[PDB]
């Protein structure tokens, strides 16, 4: 830590002020009776801005909970500290981002009000996030808005319904093919029954989160043989019979879009 | 740091755990208070048929504009820290200073107080101009009077009752906003729903520095002093103790703060559920947006 | 087309505004449903709930098996190589600070995946009342089945999830009237029986709050509630009786 001098009283001979953590927070300098307070040195996160790699390798680097004048003082790497580039913001000190005194909305969130982005001779930029348009509606006290047409609109909406079922072994997973070991965890009494239980549970809970979201029709209705909706075109979300799977063309989308290229199903 | 190697990936996923939290606090509070792509602005001439939200619009004199009311609130909770960056709680304070020195810090939220307080003036704005049509498209003006004639049909009563009582309602309406503000000023635990969470947090951080001042069979608590005192070779069995005894002491509080992070998520998509319902359009649901017909 | 003028009843517009439209609103729908379609198959990031679900279960079962290979303060991570190595009076130490280490990592995840369940369990209750609220049903609240004034929903079934098709019904075109709470037209007050007035300069008319159709103010229109001088904003007009004309003609 650092030692500075201290505004503390202390005792005629007293020696030393701990803390909450049982940490030292001052001390008496053994040689000259002289008190100084004890600051560790500076320390915190780092968390580096960047676009994609393919957009651009020009990076940013945010010191959390720091402001840059420490950063001289450690002046690993040091490329990025020379200078004109730091920028003070709440979560830390910035460095790499210009800052823009005009506002956008929100890219890559910083925090406390700051988000920065890439824009155009192509560099990183740090702004004050705008929350959206300004807007100043025409009221009056006589005076009304009437919509004199609209639109269809449809939206989207994803929600998880049910996640992967597993089941494990404790004992197996621990030490299988062991029975020296086997004999030593069934000490613990019944640790590998309360989380078997526990994985069963949860495998359970899938399926009645399943039942619950669809299985709210007893019967299996379908839609006649001719498509006279008064003109309205269902075939995007009809099934559609010729694939093997009677499923509609949007999800066949959503079941393709749905990509398991880590270990979800690579491990099969 | 090498004795805690071998224990594995702990510290990455106890990591991983605090930081989704963290993101997910500032997805609820855009997801509650973001619900306007538009800032709204209130007109300059307040000619809202004698209705009067003067206590509830924000204040230009301010620096933050915040309302009466939302000053009125942020006076009565004591935080415990905003993300200051260290250059009536009684303990958070210099529970900031020592607790940052404790490898453990707090972040700023993404949104500042101003822009909550920005984006709780447009959604009322919008509302006291507009009715609900802002929340379901363009927000189409309306006199205030009309408005609330719209609401009383909705509620099942005629619009001719507003029309003849107007002078009655409005009065009625400033008195309630005013009792609202002297029962803020006056009272003492009414956002203990509030005080409650920043008291829970502050417990659990405050746990958690304490249990590193216990040996957990150690010579010592203190991993500087068992280091100067022994040699590796014997020091190992007492670095391992503090190790597991911290270790669990992380695990402990991680795991009751993910509880208790998956509690404010439930209460926060229940507050977005009420914004959406409540203040961007009339509700039906009963004894959902207040006591009485909403 | 007659359960969309249902729908359209139930938002607040009159199914004359359907039975008028509905070739519009059938383009605009199928309009639509090809947007939505196109943006499924280009976005490349819309299930991006189901995808961090996914991410998020095998991320814990990687942990969980790489956590086999930590010594956990022991001599070493394979139990056949202590075993091998030292005798058992000696080696249970070994094994027992492996058996810890094995255990509290199987905590953890299960840990992890109780909340995670409670978490997924939760959507799937959200997802079981928009089914409910939103497909089987025409919801009237705010934002729960999209954004706009909601119609109809379709689901469709993916990967651990669902997905809801919500058609909603927004206003698009406004325009400016001026308009007064009430009529004045014998010493009465005349208040709209479902609609609003609007003036478009000289003339006032009585109409829908969701749709311009501006329409001749009658007694049909409106009902009669006290007199003129309580209304506040009241203006003077005149209101039609049909029947005075017809008995004119009588
Ligand atoms: C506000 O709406 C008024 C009613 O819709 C409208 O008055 C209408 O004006 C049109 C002309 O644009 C008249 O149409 C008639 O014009 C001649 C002369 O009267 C006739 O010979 C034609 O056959 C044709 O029917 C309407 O008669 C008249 N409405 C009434 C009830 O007399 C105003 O012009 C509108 N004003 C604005 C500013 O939009
Ligand atoms: C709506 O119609 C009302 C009734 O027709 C009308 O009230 C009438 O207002 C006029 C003048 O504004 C009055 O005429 C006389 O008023 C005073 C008497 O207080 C005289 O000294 C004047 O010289 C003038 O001759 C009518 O007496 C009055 N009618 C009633 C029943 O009180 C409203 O003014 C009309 N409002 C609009 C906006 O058109
Ligand atoms: C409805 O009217 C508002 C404003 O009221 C009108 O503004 C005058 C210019 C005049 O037309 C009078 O009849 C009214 O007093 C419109 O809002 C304006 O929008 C323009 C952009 O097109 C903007 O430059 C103005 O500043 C806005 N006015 C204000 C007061 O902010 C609105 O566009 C009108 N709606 C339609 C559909 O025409
Ligand atoms: C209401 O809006 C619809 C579309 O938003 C309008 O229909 C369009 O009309 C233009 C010509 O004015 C055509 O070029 C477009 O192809 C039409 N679109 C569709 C989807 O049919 C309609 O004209 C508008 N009606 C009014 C009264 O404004
Ligand atoms: C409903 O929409 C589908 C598109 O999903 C229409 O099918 C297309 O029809 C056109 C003209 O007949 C063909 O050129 C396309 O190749 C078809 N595409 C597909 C994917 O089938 C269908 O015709 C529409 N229904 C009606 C009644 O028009
Ligand atoms: C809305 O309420 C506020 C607060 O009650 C009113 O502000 C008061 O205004 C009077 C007249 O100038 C002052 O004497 C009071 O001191 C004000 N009170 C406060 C707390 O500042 C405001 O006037 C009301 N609006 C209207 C239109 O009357
Ligand atoms: C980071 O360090 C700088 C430099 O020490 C701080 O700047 C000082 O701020 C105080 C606050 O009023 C001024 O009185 C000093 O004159 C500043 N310069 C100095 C001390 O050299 C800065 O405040 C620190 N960051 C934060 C967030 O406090
Ligand atoms: C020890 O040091 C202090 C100050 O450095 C001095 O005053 C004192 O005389 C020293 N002790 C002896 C025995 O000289
Ligand atoms: C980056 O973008 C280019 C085209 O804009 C694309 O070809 C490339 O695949 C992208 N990078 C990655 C890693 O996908
Ligand atoms: C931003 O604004 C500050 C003062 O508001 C000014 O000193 C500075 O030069 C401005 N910088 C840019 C790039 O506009
Ligand atoms: C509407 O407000 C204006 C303010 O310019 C006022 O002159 C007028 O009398 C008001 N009308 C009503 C009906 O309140």
């Amino acid at each position: 830590g650092v030692l500075t001098e201290s505004n503390k009283k202390f005792l005629p001979f007293q020696q030393f002020g701990r803390d909450i953590a049982d940490t030292t927070d001052a001390v008496r300098d053994p040689q000259t009776l002289e008190i100084l307070d004890i600051t560790p040195c500076s320390f915190g996160g780092v968390s580096v801005i960047t676009p994609g790699t393919n957009t651009s390798n020009q990076v940013a680097v945010l010191y959390q909970g720091v402001n840059c004048t420490e950063v001289p003082v450690a002046i690993t790497w040091r490329v990025y500290s020379t200078g004109s580039n730091v920028f003070q913001t709440r979560a830390g000190c910035l460095i790499g981002a210009e800052h823009v005194n005009n506002s956008y909305e929100c890219d890559i969130p910083i925090g406390a009000g700051i988000c920065a982005s890439y824009q155009t001779s192509q560099s990183i930029i740090a702004y004050t996030m705008s929350l959206g348009a300004e807007n100043s509606v025409a009221y009056s006290n006589n005076s009304i808005a009437i919509p004199t047409n609209f639109t269809i609109s449809v939206t989207t909406e994803i929600l998880p319904v049910s996640m992967t079922k597993t089941s494990v072994d404790c004992t197996m997973y621990i030490c299988g093919d062991s029975t020296e070991c086997s004999n030593l965890l069934l000490q613990y009494g019944s640790f590998c029954t309360q989380l078997n239980r526990a994985l069963t549970g949860i495998a359970v809970e899938q399926d009645k989160n399943t039942q619950e979201v669809f299985a709210q029709v007893k019967q299996i209705y379908k839609t006649p043989p001719i498509k006279d909706f008064g003109g309205f075109n269902f075939s995007q979300i009809l099934p559609d019979p010729s694939k093997p799977s009677k499923r509609s063309f949007i999800e066949d989308l959503l079941f393709n879009k749905v990509t398991l290229a880590d270990a979800g199903f690579i491990k099969q | 740091s090498n004795l805690l190697l071998q224990y594995g990936s702990f510290c990455t996923q106890l990591n991983r755990a605090l930081t989704g939290i963290a993101v997910e606090q500032d997805k609820n509070t855009q997801e509650v208070f973001a619900q306007v792509k538009q800032i709204y602005k209130t007109p300059p001439i307040k000619d809202f048929g004698g209705f009067n939200f003067s206590q509830i619009l924000p204040d230009p004199s301010k620096p933050s504009k915040r309302s009466f009311i939302e000053d009125l609130l942020f006076n009565k909770v004591t935080l415990a820290d905003a993300g200051f960056i260290k250059q009536g709680d009684i303990a958070a304070r210099d529970l900031i200073c020592a607790q940052k020195f404790n490898g453990l810090t707090v972040l700023p939220p993404l949104l500042t107080d101003e822009m909550i307080a920005q984006y709780t003036s447009a959604l009322l704005a919008g509302t006291i101009t507009s009715g609900w049509t802002f929340g379901a498209g363009a927000a189409l003006q309306i006199p205030f009077a009309m408005q609330m004639a719209y609401r009383f049909n909705g509620i099942g009563v005629t619009q001719n009752v507003l029309y003849e009582n107007q002078k009655l309602i409005a009065n009625q309406f400033n008195s309630a906003i005013g009792k609202i503000q002297d029962s803020l000023s006056s009272t003492a635990s009414a956002l203990g729903k509030l005080q409650d969470v920043v008291n829970q947090n502050a417990q659990a951080l405050n746990t958690l520095v304490k249990q590193l001042s216990s040996n957990f069979g150690a010579i010592s608590s203190v991993l500087n002093d068992i280091l100067s005192r022994l040699d590796p070779p014997e020091a190992e069995v007492q670095i391992d103790r503090l190790i597991t005894g911290r270790l669990q002491s992380l695990q402990t509080y991680v795991t009751q703060q993910l509880i208790r992070a998956a509690e404010i998520r439930a209460s926060a998509n229940l507050a977005a559920t009420k914004m959406s319902e409540c203040v961007l359009g009339q509700s039906k649901r009963v004894d959902f947006c207040g006591k009485g017909y909403h | 087309a007659m359960q969309m003028a249902y729908r359209f009843n139930g938002i607040g517009v009159t199914q004359n505004v359907l039975y008028e439209n509905q070739k519009l609103i059938a383009n605009q729908f199928n309009s639509a449903i090809g947007k939505i379609q196109d943006s499924l198959s280009s976005t490349a990031s819309a299930l991006g709930k189901l995808q961090d679900v996914v991410n998020q279960n095998a991320q814990a079962l990687n942990t969980l098996v790489k956590q086999l290979s930590s010594n956990f303060g022991a001599i070493s991570s394979v139990l056949n190589d202590i075993l091998s190595r030292l005798d058992p009076p000696e080696a249970e130490v070994q094994i027992d600070r492996l058996i810890t280490g094995r255990l509290q990592s199987l905590q953890t995840y299960v840990t992890q995946q109780l909340i995670r369940a409670a978490e997924i369990r939760a959507s799937a209750n959200l997802a079981a009342t928009k089914m409910s609220e939103c497909v089987l049903g025409q919801s009237k609240r705010v934002d729960f089945c999209g954004k706009g004034y909601h119609l109809m929903s379709f689901p469709q079934s993916a990967p651990h999830g669902v997905v809801f098709l919500h058609v909603t019904y927004v206003p698009a075109q406004e325009k400016n009237f001026t308009t007064a709470p009430a009529i004045c037209h014998d010493g009465k007050a005349h208040f709209p029986r479902e609609g609003v007035f609007v003036s478009n300069g000289t003339h006032w008319f009585v109409t829908q709050r969701n749709f311009y159709e501006p329409q001749i103010i009658t007694t049909d229109n409106t009902f009669v509630s006290g007199n003129c001088d309580v209304v506040i904003g009241i203006v003077n007009n005149t209101v039609y009786d049909p029947l005075q004309p017809e008995l004119d003609s009588f």
